């Protein structure tokens, strides 16, 4: 299917990740909003 | 003033206030009579001078 033979002990590995921004929780629940005013209090 | 409570917060409908005005002119009113200068002095009975 999707094989991948790779090393894991060299100084560098495959398919490196880039954790630039950690998980940040953004909430929009304040009244007078666009989605909560124009629509029926639709939170996001 | 503000109208009735509608039945939809979904897709709310905006409205506007109506500015009403009433204009009127305050024209004057008058009425007067003419009399003689001698007659008021030539009247010892007190009438013609309660004007």
């Amino acid at each position: 299917f999707a094989p991948a033979a790779d090393p894991g002990a060299a100084w560098y590995l495959l398919d490196t990740s880039r954790s630039l921004k950690p998980l940040i929780y953004q909430e929009r629940m304040k009244p007078s909003f666009t989605s909560m005013t124009k629509e029926d209090d639709e939170q996001v | 003033q503000f109208p009735k409570l509608r039945e939809w917060i979904g897709q709310r409908v905006i409205k506007d206030m109506a500015a009403q005005g009433y204009q009127i002119t305050n024209k004057l009113f008058e009425s007067t009579v003419g009399v003689k200068r001698t007659d008021i002095e030539d009247d010892n009975l007190g009438v013609y001078g309660p004007l």
